């Protein structure tokens, strides 16, 4: 049985109030989905509040996505989420990584024209 | 067959389930698709693809899939630095969601479902129109929890339920407005009735005539009480925006203001 | 212009919204309304009138006022006292309940919502079928409170999402007959998902056949495990009963009893 | 500002756990549903267990329907739910009382053949 499943539709879903109840109402931060792939991975990147509600809650932050490889830096790197992308830094995710393409977050973030992120990570780094 | 690589479901419409998804032909970026069975414009999200899951003898499995943008304006308007919004910005966002609701308007299209969480704020700002049929159902102030499934936005047409017209939308566009200044609902409405109260709880109640004879609940019931102020509930909203505001948020559809035309008013000046 | 007087909201079904009203004309007694918009079987709640509310340029309200028994199977099978509802009585409800759902598949209708809170059990035990949208979305294990929408007699078919043939209702009437014995829903599914796989641990994985490619969740993500007896879970039910019961729980819809057989099973002997 | 109209439809649908809940949740057991008619007026009469919950939770059994004037034991008695009939019956409401037709829940239960409650009240008064 899941019920962190729901977690994951939450987090993907950027429910901060869900995924935080979800959570401190007995919910796995670390299941996979039934999909496979656990929240702050299908987290909507940009709703920092949830990265950041998941992270500092038990919420292992590496984490490379079964067939794509890809890791949540990653996608805060290419929506362009900062925000996402430093609670996860902080949190512990190191924000030079590399998906199947064999790409760094900062190679995203630089690619889409990311500016800010490109600067985030074009140090710390 | 799908390469695209559905990573969690993240609402059910009418026509069939949306999820989230890793287009693995691109990045392993992020993709909504939208798996349907049968029998452009730069604010609106576009469609990527559509593929065809199983033709058969009557019904037909595609697989749409339509672009994503991570961030709605509700972990936007969420997110912002404690003064609110920027105002500069308002005016654009808000400028966005109108041209492009009314680029669907164009071409026959009635959202009807146009809350937030269906906004798409981009990194840069940008806007762009989608629905997920998710429905983030919500509980109650605090100590209040009475459940619902965000209606919030819902015309008052489409409360009493008497219609679903191309202005139905126009209605919501005006809740969000007032909303991004807000960044708290206008209109919290717990039942379709309550809802329907609010809204004129604040507007105001209208004479017997663009409230209908027939429709659910009668004009008298929600008893002309009231004719709130807009700045009450919309602070440091300038004039114009006052105004193009009370233009969407007006109760009869066909006198309530067009997309189009919403586009064209002083505001966005 | 309607007689029968609102009483309550009893459920929005996708045609609309249905009340509890007292119709007027008789008794003030209890009737089901369904307020309709455009553009007989003893076993099915009849329909007292259709009540025309305004005729338009395209559209029209409309007032279909159905039977109603005021008693759910739901708190017939709540109410029975402990030690269960009689044999003899299942062999009939169930009986009715088949006939019932059997005169719906006879004229093209697909029943598809077939919740026992959608099957009525008048004060003479006298079934009918009937459909409500109400929705009655519930709660998990005490302290384990997952929601859900009750879907829990959803049919396999429609579940994985592949059709919403005639047999879906029949599936449901398994799960209702399963029900009948036990007092306690034989598959309490929370996600879409949840429900798909506990029906198989019940039933047992298929093999690669009566479950299709193309459909959402792959067979073999439910990995075959399980084949569990049918009298784990439906106790002191009699061989005929086991028998119906399993032809109507069956997974492949085409392969699954229909409505019209299972009236003259065996068992209703 | 309702909230008993959630209520309404509970008991109306025989909700015995949300009309508890509900209940239980802080929720006026005695308010018109914005249809005017509370719920043990609106209740699914045969939801025993719902009268039974609302009534022994200060619930005020006898209340005239606006319009029709009907009241619940009188509804109990036409749709033979002695259960909900015994249960109003016991908590306070009078078993003799009329309707707009003036109609004794008796002559309801006696007219459309409910022995059973026929009984129960051609005894008890």
């Amino acid at each position: 049985e899941p019920s962190a499943d729901w977690l994951a539709t939450a987090a993907a879903r950027g429910r901060v109030e869900e995924v935080r109840a979800l959570l401190e109402a007995g919910a796995n931060p670390n299941a996979p989905n039934s999909y496979g792939r656990r929240p702050i991975q299908v987290m909507m990147m940009g709703s920092a509040r949830v990265a950041e509600l998941l992270l500092l809650h038990g919420a292992e932050p590496n984490c490379a996505d079964p067939a794509t490889l890809t890791r949540p830096v990653h996608d805060a790197a290419r929506e362009g989420f900062l925000d996402t992308l430093v609670v996860l830094h902080r949190a512990g995710a190191r924000l030079d990584v590399r998906d199947a393409w064999g790409r760094l977050p900062v190679d995203l973030a630089e690619e889409l024209g990311h500016r800010d992120v490109a600067r985030y990570l074009r140090a710390a780094a | 067959d799908q390469q695209y690589e559905c990573v969690a479901e993240i609402g059910e419409g009418a026509y069939g389930k949306v999820f989230k998804a890793r287009d693995l032909k691109n990045g392993g970026r992020f993709v909504a698709l939208k798996r349907v069975r049968v029998q452009e414009h730069p604010n609106v999200v576009r469609l990527f693809d559509v593929c065809t899951v199983s033709r058969t003898d009557r019904e037909t499995k595609l697989t749409l899939v339509f672009e994503h943008v991570d961030q709605d304006l509700t972990t936007y308007l969420d997110k912002v630095p404690e003064p609110g919004v920027p105002t500069e910005t308002i005016k654009d966002m808000m400028f966005q969601l109108l041209r492009g609701l009314d680029f669907l308007h164009s071409h026959r299209v009635v959202h009807r479902d146009l809350k937030p969480q269906n906004i798409l704020v981009t990194s840069s700002g940008q806007i762009k129109l989608a629905d997920f049929g998710l429905a983030r159902i919500y509980s109650f102030q605090m100590a209040l929890t009475s459940v619902v499934v965000t209606l919030w936005y819902r015309a008052p047409e489409v409360l009493l339920q008497s219609s679903y017209a191309t202005p139905v939308d126009l209605w919501s566009v005006g809740c969000i407005f007032a909303e991004m200044f807000r960044r708290k609902p206008l209109f919290r409405g717990s039942s379709d009735v309550d809802q329907l109260g609010k809204i004129l709880d604040v507007i105001g109640l209208p004479g017997e005539e663009d409230w209908p004879r027939d429709v659910a609940l009668p004009r008298q019931a929600f008893h002309s009480k009231s004719a709130q102020p807009i700045e009450k509930f919309v602070t440091d909203i300038d004039e114009l925006g006052k105004d193009l505001l009370l233009k969407c948020l007006t109760f009869n559809p066909a006198k309530r203001i067009s997309a189009y035309s919403a586009l064209s008013h002083p505001y966005f000046q």
